[PDB]
């Protein structure tokens, strides 16, 4: 509902930064950068959702999913 | 393919047909006000109510 108020503890936004390689064909896989954007601890254990990779031009270009290793 | 979009400048027009909102906010009033005036009263009188005898020829 619309109105209602979530309380999370478990989920931060953030932003994902990568690399287009050159003479990159679909379906490889690259590196990525997760960087919290507001006011999480941590990130120590997260797991990325599904998050499209935009270019300059505002188009996808990769999809990004995983684990984060977080240096501890 | 839309082209080179930033990402931290602001949403402006920047290309023919791009839209963009105006708020009419017009408030324009204009006045001015003159006058002028003149007057002149006068009034004069002389009287010889009872002339001495002396003073009856002038």
């Amino acid at each position: 509902p619309t109105g209602t108020n979530m309380q999370l503890k478990n989920v931060a936004a953030v932003m994902v930064t990568a690399s287009y390689p050159p003479f990159a064909r679909q379906g490889q896989t690259i590196d990525v950068v997760v960087s919290s954007m507001g006011n999480a601890k941590s990130l120590r254990g997260g797991t990325l959702l599904m998050t499209p990779l935009k270019g300059v031009d505002s188009q996808v270009y990769a999809l990004a999913q995983g684990n984060i290793l977080v240096g501890g | 393919n839309y082209g080179y979009q930033p990402l931290f400048e602001d949403r402006r027009p920047r290309n023919i047909g791009d839209t963009l909102t105006i708020v009419l906010q017009e408030n324009v009033s204009a006045s001015k006000s003159s006058s002028a005036n003149a007057s002149r009263d006068g009034k004069t009188s002389f009287g010889f109510d009872t002339v001495p005898r002396y003073l009856q020829g002038l």
